RNA sequence: CUAGUUGGUGGGGUAAUGGCCCACCAAGGCGACGACGGGUAGCCGGUCUGAGAGGAUGGCCGGCCACAGGGGCACUGAGACACGGGCCCCACUCCUACGGGAGGCAGCAGUUAGGAAUCUUCCGCAAUGGGCGCAAGCCUGACGGAGCGACGCCGCUUGGAGGAAGAAGCCCUUCGGGGUGUAAACUCCUGAACCCGGGACGAAACCAGGGCCACUCAUACUGGCUCUGACUGACGGUACCGGGGUAAUAGCGCCGGCCAACUCCGUGCCAGCAGCCGCGGUAAUACGGAGGGCGCGAGCGUUACCCGGAUUCACUGGGCGUAAAGGGCGUGUAGGCGGCCUGGGGCGUCCCAUGUGAAAGACCACGGCUCAACCGUGGGGGAGCGUGGGAUACGCUCAGG
């Protein structure tokens, strides 16, 4: 089970704001505001020159809180795109940003990557007209991300597809806010991903 | 030394030897305890060790260390021994396993617990 | 193919029989260097023909006795004992090296 | 006695080259002639050339250095940084045209004897053959 | 118990004895045979070898000598019989005995 | 008694067979002389069935003897057809 | 170390060569290039690790061998020295009217003993395949399945959004306050479990009626094609589809340095910790609890063992003045190595073609299960060795100088 518990606490132990709730992660409580300081009793003490250890350590910690997915995944993960053709650092976000879940996320069906989860999980999705429940499911390029029909008329999903009137898409997705669909265009490209992420170090700490 | 020599004699492959001949090289090992005496610490360290002859299944008979704040053994206790030397007293290469057959674990023990065998405490 | 090899006869102490010691080369499976070892045949002359010294030709045989799977296909070259005495003189170091030594 | 001719040689031209002799003399065969031949082709030595030493045959090797340089230690770069035996009597070691190294990323090279000849890894590549592995230059 | 196929041993034993039978004859005959040219008698020598010849090649006929095992006693037999019979022989019958 | 029949190879609820050239005596998994076709029981695929004709009847040519499942899938591929 | 020992001649035996076996003859065979003896081992495609070289490994699966309560033996057969066939000996078990009889899971399942430790006395013959049969069909603990045991791998679950300058409790405090913490409470949505309905692939052959071909004198056999053709599932009413529907398993290790994570209290060289260095004798980030934190998440941690780190046996890739390491010196055997020129040979060496290098695995590509793990298909690389052809610089050999 992937985590679950106190997540703006994750925020401000990396000292970098994370959006682990979609909304409010912008009003004045994502924590990270007016108190960016690391959880506990000693968050306010001074912190000491971190290990290299240390460094990767948190680099990667964060990167991979960021999809709230769990060490074990992340890691295949990497040794799969360690071992693909293509600048690893790239390629494994890449894959990263491949997960339906994410997507969901991605497209404006979800406020945060958690209920993106969910709704992947309970059902509320689709990939091609087939429904998919598997949060891990890749997406390929040229994959048509649909709510579910049933689900069209769930409050949740017309608030939020409201919402994303206006709102642009990544350049290597599209989605008709109409029929609520979307499609991967493309892997998308470290550039095209606005990551407080250094890929650099975490392939470093994988290093070790 | 020349390639002719050692294609000749050639390099000799290390060979590591055990520090616990808890026989059948086994992860552990049951024996029936013989004296709970009470051994002094070396070099620096002082004070009252608590350790225990044991007769192995393995044929061995051996002295092992009982961790914990207080113990339960007596002369013919059956006992798990889990290898493990204690740097203070020479001669003990093994550690008794708490919380298995004889050997209780230890009571009032709010931490450490997997080692120490004592179940989890239901929080009143 | 029946295998072929060519030796020298080393002996001809026996009946209708010579013993003829193959040489072989090859690279050493891990140091690569090209080393040299050698085996004794015990190949069929009944004419009684080969004699000691001779160069000969060896051919992959049915069994003739235990310890015999080979025939004297022919000669090679005849006469030439600088061979025979290699292989003699290193029987000879036998000899010794056991409780007393061998010479030099 | 002078165990092996071909190593003899590329250490006199080690040697001299360290203390920057323009010249250095080596007693000829026609095999080292044959490597001579590359070291200039592939530039290493200015050259070389047939001569007469006490009435006997030697090869001259004109060597070749980088230009004189800045700060303390003027000395030039030298143009053959290294200069290794490598198959050598007593631990030959030949290989097929498919294990001919690949000398210093490809800015070195590697002089092998093949039953085409004397070549360079590349020429031998080319050529599809292999052979022993007289030594490596760079 | 019973493994109703036990018919098979009860069934070897038979023909154990019955092959048994055939190479005692067999033996028999060939000596007998080796015997008399042995002595040097022609005649009687070659007609007795002539029916080992044949008992052999019958054994081989089903299972009992079978393969070159007839092959190998004929041949040990017209040897053994013709040298013998260099004696003052001379193949009268010829029987078994390209002359 | 060389043989020409199927070998289990797919998984649990997901067999996938393997037209072999055996002896009789393997196990059906073991080791077989040739391999010749394929089939896909739950045609889970446009392609749940090939049969290279050609050395089907070079292995009857000399005593292959089809399972009887086999021969029927044999024959879907026309190995018999004589037209 | 060894006399059938090494060879020979004649002979036996075999499908066949052969001291395989025998008679006679000769005077042998093996070893320091390690005979003989002792120990260990079932061996192998592969597997784990490793940058590689290498190291370790060979259980599951496939190939070979060996064994069948231990030892020996043959019969019958195409084939066995024959796990569920036979004979004798071995001790042991059982029946005995005490003379004499009967037995032998290293097959599936199961029992018991031993052990830290290893499953169902399950379903089925439907599928694969196998034995007999013309066929119908019979048999099939092989197999196909389900069951027990995070024992391993892979997947998933144990909510989502909002929500105070921030409840209470608990912890710390310079007593101002800081922390647990948007965490909770609560609100709304979502809705695993669970309920209701539908309900599968895996099965098409073998073989109900009709039509037709090949062979044939035949409308007698035999074989095939085809059509409308029919029967058959253990798993299982399971997967999966549709509807309804509850916020609803966690956890485990660690926070002195190596090593990411610090405060209070208790304790007082005690009780205890401990992989190493070490920690505790009244201020302990090292013992015990708590608060807080770090890691990972039916996972977490320990023990054991292998490699990695360990270039700590060094071929890749180390060394020997003083750190461990030159034998005290010579003479020389075997062996390793080889001045200049020419010619022959082509053994090493290099090249080409070809054969072999299994399958699995590893690599790349595409594909199947919602992904993946897993699996399918295809392709590429690959040492080594056999065969044919070729080259001749270097090494070797021969001849000449």
């Amino acid at each position: 089970g992937r985590y679950i518990g106190p997540v703006c606490r994750l925020c401000r132990r990396e000292g970098v704001k994370l959006y682990l709730k979609g909304e409010r992660c912008y009003s004045p409580k994502c924590a990270m505001e007016r108190r960016p300081y690391p959880p506990g009793q000693h968050g306010q003490k001074r912190a000491r020159r971190p290990s290299d250890y240390a460094v990767r350590l948190r680099e990667k910690q964060k990167l991979r809180r960021i999809y709230g997915i769990s060490e074990r995944q992340f890691r295949n993960l990497f040794e799969e795109a360690s071992k693909k053709k293509g600048v690893t650092g790239s390629v494994f976000l890449g894959l990263l940003e491949s997960r339906l879940d994410n997507v969901v996320y991605r497209l404006g069906f979800a406020v945060s990557r958690r209920q993106a989860r969910q709704l992947v999980r309970h059902g509320h999705i689709t990939v091609n007209g087939r429904r998919v429940d598997l949060p891990s499911y890749r997406v390929r390029p040229g994959d048509e991300i649909a709510v579910a029909e049933k689900s069209r008329n769930l409050e949740l999903i017309r608030q939020n597809l409201e919402a994303m009137k206006g709102r642009k898409v990544g350049p290597w997705l599209s989605l008709d806010v109409e029929g609520m669909k979307g499609k991967f265009l493309r892997l998308p490209d470290r550039e095209d991903l606005a990551l407080p992420v250094n890929e650099q170090l975490v392939i470093e700490f994988y290093s070790r | 030394p020349t390639i002719n020599q050692l294609v000749r004699k050639g390099r000799e492959k290390v060979r590591k030897k055990s520090k616990v001949p808890a026989l059948k090289g086994a992860p552990f090992r049951r024996g029936v305890c013989t004296v709970v005496r009470t051994v002094t610490p070396k070099k620096p360290n002082s004070a009252l060790r608590k350790v225990a002859k044991v007769r192995l299944t393995s044929g061995y008979e051996v002295t092992a260390y009982i961790p914990g704040e207080g113990h339960n053994l007596q002369e013919h206790s059956v006992v798990l021994i889990r290898g493990g030397r204690v740097k203070d007293l020479p001669g003990v290469r093994y550690h008794i396993v708490r919380g298995v057959y004889d050997a209780a674990g230890v009571k009032d023990r709010k931490k450490s617990r997997s080692k120490y065998g004592t179940k989890k405490p239901k929080e009143a | 193919p029946k295998k072929v090899l060519t030796g020298v006869v080393v002996s001809d102490k026996m009946q209708k029989t010579v013993t003829v010691l193959v040489e072989r080369q090859f690279p050493h499976p891990l140091y690569g260097k090209v080393i040299k070892r050698s085996k004794k045949y015990l190949a069929h002359d009944p004419e009684e023909k080969y004699k000691l010294g001779d160069v000969v030709e060896i051919i992959e045989s049915r069994p003739i006795s235990k310890r015999k799977r080979f025939r004297v296909l022919r000669l090679v070259e005849s006469g030439r004992m600088d061979l025979v005495e290699k292989y003699l003189i290193r029987r000879q170091n036998y000899q010794s090296l056991s409780k007393r030594g061998g010479k030099a | 006695m002078l165990t092996d001719p071909i190593a003899d040689m590329l250490t006199r031209i080690r040697n001299a080259t360290r203390v920057y002799k323009e010249s250095t003399d080596v007693p000829a065969s026609r095999f080292k002639e044959e490597i001579l031949r590359i070291l200039a082709r592939e530039g290493f030595i200015k050259g070389y050339e047939r001569v007469d030493v006490d009435g006997k045959p030697y090869l001259r090797v004109y060597l070749k250095y980088g230009p004189r340089r800045q700060g303390p230690d003027p000395r030039p770069e030298q143009v053959i940084h290294h200069i290794r035996r490598i198959s050598k009597p007593g631990r030959r070691v030949y290989v097929g045209v498919k294990e001919i190294p690949r000398v210093r990323r490809g800015l070195g090279i590697a002089i092998l004897s093949t039953s085409k000849g004397v070549l360079t890894d590349r020429e031998a590549r080319k050529l599809g053959v292999g052979g022993e592995l007289i030594c490596e230059v760079w | 118990r019973n493994l109703s196929a036990l018919k098979r041993h009860r069934q070897s034993l038979k023909r154990r004895l019955r092959n048994k039978a055939k190479k005692s004859a067999i033996k028999t005959l060939s000596k007998k045979a080796v015997q008399l040219a042995q002595e040097g008698k022609a005649e009687e020598a070659l007609k007795i070898m002539r029916k080992a010849e044949s008992l052999i090649d019958k054994a081989a006929k089903g299972s009992t000598l079978h393969k070159n095992a007839a092959a190998r006693r004929k041949s040990r037999l017209m040897r053994k019989v013709r040298q013998l019979l260099e004696a003052a022989g001379a193949p009268l019958i010829g029987g078994g005995l390209s002359a | 008694m060389v043989k020409i029949r199927l070998a289990r190879f797919g998984s649990k609820h997901n067999p996938h067979y393997r037209i072999v050239v055996t002896d009789a005596r393997r196990k059906r998994d073991g080791k077989y002389i040739e391999k010749i076709g394929y089939y896909d029981p739950r045609k889970t695929t446009p392609d749940w069935l090939k049969v290279d004709v050609e050395r089907a009847r070079y292995w009857l040519s000399v005593g292959a003897q089809p399972t009887d499942t086999a021969r029927r899938l044999l024959r879907q591929a026309g190995v018999f057809r004589q037209e």
